[PDB]
DNA sequence: AAAAAAAAAAAAAAAAA
DNA sequence: TTTTTTTTTTTTTTTTT
């Protein structure tokens, strides 16, 4: 049935180039180098995490010999109040070796061992914020012991987070903001929609003015929203047998917000 | 419950022994001790194979252990006749080619194998460990140096 | 005594065929020519080892010849903290050879000795989680050295076991859900049971409603539970002097639970 | 037959030439050339056993006079814990010796006495973590009185066992990574697997988009569930009358896992 | 084959003076003359069993007499849960003597005889650790009643099993200790080898920062592995047709550590 | 022919903060 | 929600006459 399968692709989620994407990985290609390490501050639904994937893949693991591959960067992303043995084994199994049973003594030195050999430059933390306060000196260690650079990716709330340990909020004084999209940034990045991500049988022509105010008030500047609200309308306008969205329906979205 | 080796009849009682424990995956010793367990007579033997009350033990075994009856009080030297009391000597020819000892081997006067017509051996050469196959087993080797015997 | 002689058969035990059962018997039917490790786990108290014990009747050895018979499935359940001497002794007399005084290792020749000449294609190790982690080891060689498929029957906490050890949880990752009752199934399982496991002088009509929402209530979808308020309910009634179950009879049993 | 006579094929094993196994015969060269001891260590399902019996038929035993035969290398799998008396009986069966009656202090004096004259330059012996802690010294005694080294496959799990002992780690501590499959040589693979292992009728066209997602998902990587989902699918297809695997049929077993 | 000479030669082992080795020659000479039972106890790897071999040969056998043989050092190393038997029967081997069938109180007493006659003047018993505890009353016995001193060389864990014993602690309190290379005794010991171990055609120049660097990352100061390194090093260089070692080889079998 | 006797490694448990 | 330790039986083993 074509109808259900243009639902089973859009309901899908895609990566699309944006300036903001291309910024963060020049800025971090330069901390990869320096082997400086430096924070990730931003507003919810800004598209924070989505670069940081695009950039792993941007840099994948090479298996040219039959030696253990050399992961040049590390994404992990710590589960609520993580704890010592929580962050060591989720750095472990990224790299594809098996965590025994054991202390955190005694695998603490087993990550130690997988982060040597593995290139492991950089390591990027989401989610900052969900670390236990004691955790922060393991992130210290490995920072110091090793030349890796650790990006610390978080909220607005990390840095209330950051500013209650002097030697964490030191280490960490470099920082990268996001920011949303306003103006012809949002216009274009419409327009990009349209073209890459919407694939309807009949143009929308979202540029247009009526309509864009309306896509404007809805979305506040946030990709995400901007996503959810074309996304849904996409879905929801084929479902009624339309080739193309309807202002009717944009209008029927928005009112949900 | 043990499954019997192809008879031959002029096969030792000794080696018609070996050849069950081979047959059903255990060791002679193994399988004497095993069959006293099993029997629980009291008077029988590990080595010593062939006792008067003994023969009562192996018709019984003979009637009951087996998938299918053979031959055993007929391999059994009652008092026998020229029985050596020392090592029993063997032909290396005869283990190699059948895997099985004869029952003349046990007896003197007997000195060549009417077969191969070669002197048979009672020590493994250079090594000068006597070999007894009924301790050492019907495949031929030394047991001290693990070299295969030779004529 | 008639009244002594029902007794003595109510008290007793039986297989109803049921879809649960013949849904498992194809599967295990298909592992078998595949010779495929699989694993089968479910709830307590549900269908199961009936289920098992029928699938040996279904396929019972043949015995057209002098040599041992062939034995194409062997069914065990080993004893509480099995050892490896244990599992190797409870096989082998299984397929009825006596064994002899001896230690595991000359006992791992035996074994192997007559799991071969038999066929043996399938061994089904209920209660699989009562076993000591070392023993999983000798079950491996048999699935690896032998065209032999393990089933590895259990409860829900046979999982928590097996994802104690790399090697065997990777070896048994196909599994069937045996389940519970629930809906017309049920219904029609009153209906089954009434019709063949009770042979009542007169009829109780146990698949009314006014009595079907207290077997509901009183058995939660267990075919366990369905079998002894049933079961129970007809000795009780009988010693009565009653030629059926009262609705009564069926509230004063269901109140004991 | 013809049904019979596939299903019989198909639920045999066979060893298909790969990347990962010419990768790991050709290090094995060098460190029997050096002979050098060391360790090999990989995931499960992986295929490192499979590799490791090829090597042994790559180089075969040579008979060029009356004496014993001049076997290369030996292969063992000790059985679960291993004491010292079972790893010089496995040794020896091997190399085709009989075992005498006796205690270890007069068959590890036969298994030196076997262990030369043959040339023996290699010793392979897999899942070393089910071995005794005693046994590595009797390990590391042949390794270091005779020219032979010593390949200790295993699992993740065997790093744990090594590192209990100081001079047995630093004896070991080069190292192989078997690794899994990802990527092109995943999608190359299926297309061998198609090409070489399965000889179906008509040809199910595997490498396609469509249905090596699904294989891919099924699979995460590791040889051995490739072979267990296709080998199956193939019977079960048979055995439906049909000539080639279907897409339902891959989507019906992979929902087993 | 002059390829095939060379990788025979570069295979097989060799002894290389160094600071460590004349540095116990002349403490255990001091222990000699004083008959003084002492430890020797260090790191594994760092040679000392070899130092002992030297120790040996340094000190041969004298027979220029009418009586048996004069043996002055004897060295044994104890096989695993070495009993009272086997360290008697090892000894008396050791001095050319063939053991009669008996009891450890019938040869026990055979010990005794050969150990006189024969000067014996030093016994160094390697691998201290791997014996019985009952059997260190012997040992007490044979330096309390001949004027014989005892070694007892082994590595950290000797310590831990000769502290559970007063009487076997309070005796060998006098202890030397084996110490790794580090700083300019590790590159003389670089500049030693490449000289006197290596014949290579054209020279390495391994003295060099840029692979002393490497070497040094490498080994850790244990001379077991700058001998692994290098050994295997030359003979996969010469495998390639190269006259001498390349820093793409020093690293390639670095990586593999 | 045979057995015994235990040294020692292992595995929940429950208590706090 | 983690960390000892800690105590005990069960055991496989090892030899000795
Ligand atoms: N097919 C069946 N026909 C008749 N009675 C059955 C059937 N299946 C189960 N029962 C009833 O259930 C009881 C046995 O339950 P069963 O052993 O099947 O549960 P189980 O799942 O094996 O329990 P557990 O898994 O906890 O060991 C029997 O007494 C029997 O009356
Ligand atoms: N080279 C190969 N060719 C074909 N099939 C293979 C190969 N290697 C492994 N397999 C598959 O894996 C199974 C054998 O186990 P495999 O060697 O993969 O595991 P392993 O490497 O021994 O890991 P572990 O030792 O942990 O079990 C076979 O059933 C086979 O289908
Ligand atoms: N002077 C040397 N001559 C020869 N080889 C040496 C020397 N120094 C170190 N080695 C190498 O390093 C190793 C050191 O020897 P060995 O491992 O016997 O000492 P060890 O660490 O005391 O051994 P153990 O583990 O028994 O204590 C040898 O295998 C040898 O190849
Ligand atoms: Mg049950
Ligand atoms: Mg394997
Ligand atoms: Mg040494």
């Amino acid at each position: 049935e074509w109808l259900q399968a243009e639902i089973a692709r859009l309901k899908g989620k895609s990566i699309v180039p944006l300036q903001q994407v291309k910024t963060l990985h020049d800025w971090l290609d330069g901390k990869r180098k320096a082997r400086k390490s430096c924070r990730v501050v931003g507003e919810s639904r800004t598209g924070k995490t989505v670069a940081c994937d695009a950039y792993r893949y941007r840099h994948k693991p090479q298996q040219e010999a039959g030696r253990p591959p050399t992961v040049p960067v590390v994404y992990i992303r710590p589960h609520q109040k993580c704890g010592p043995k929580d962050l060591f084994k989720k750095i472990t199994e990224y790299l594809k070796y098996r965590v025994t049973k054991g202390t955190v003594s005694d695998f603490r030195d087993r990550t130690i061992e997988v982060l040597k050999g593995c290139g492991v430059e950089m390591l990027i933390i989401d989610e900052a914020d969900r670390l236990k306060p004691e955790t922060f000196a393991d992130v210290r260690d490995i920072a110091e012991d090793l030349g890796i650079a650790v990006v610390l990716v978080g909220t607005d709330r990390l840095d209330a987070v950051i500013k209650r340990d002097e030697q964490v909020l030191e280490r960490f004084r470099a920082h990268l903001r996001f920011g949303k999209l306003s103006g012809e940034d949002f216009k274009n990045t419409v327009e990009m929609w349209e073209q890459m991500v919407l694939k309807l049988p009949v143009s929308s022509n979202l540029k247009s003015k009526e309509m864009l105010r309306i896509l404007t008030s809805a979305t506040e500047g946030y990709i995400g929203r901007l996503d959810e609200i074309l996304r849904e309308a996409a879905i929801r306008s084929l479902s009624r047998g339309l080739k193309k969205i309807d202002k009717a329906v944009l209008q029927e979205v928005a009112k949900e917000y | 419950w043990l499954f019997l080796i192809k008879p031959y009849e002029g096969e030792s009682l000794s080696h018609f022994l070996g050849r069950f424990r081979r047959a059903n995956h255990l060791s002679a010793s193994g399988l004497g001790t095993l069959a006293g367990i099993g029997a629980i007579v009291a008077r029988w033997e590990r080595f010593h194979f062939n006792p008067r009350p003994s023969q009562q033990e192996l018709e019984a075994i003979a009637s009951v252990v087996e998938v299918d009856a053979q031959r055993l009080a007929q391999m059994l030297p009652p008092a026998g006749v020229g029985m050596q009391h020392e090592p029993i000597r063997l032909c290396g020819a005869c283990y190699a080619e059948s895997p099985c000892h004869r029952i003349e081997w046990q007896y003197k006067s007997v000195w060549k194998c009417d077969r191969h017509q070669l002197k048979i051996l009672a020590k493994c050469p250079n090594c000068q460990a006597p070999f007894k196959m009924p301790a050492l087993w019907e495949d031929g080797c030394c047991h001290r140096c693990r070299m295969p015997f030779a004529e």
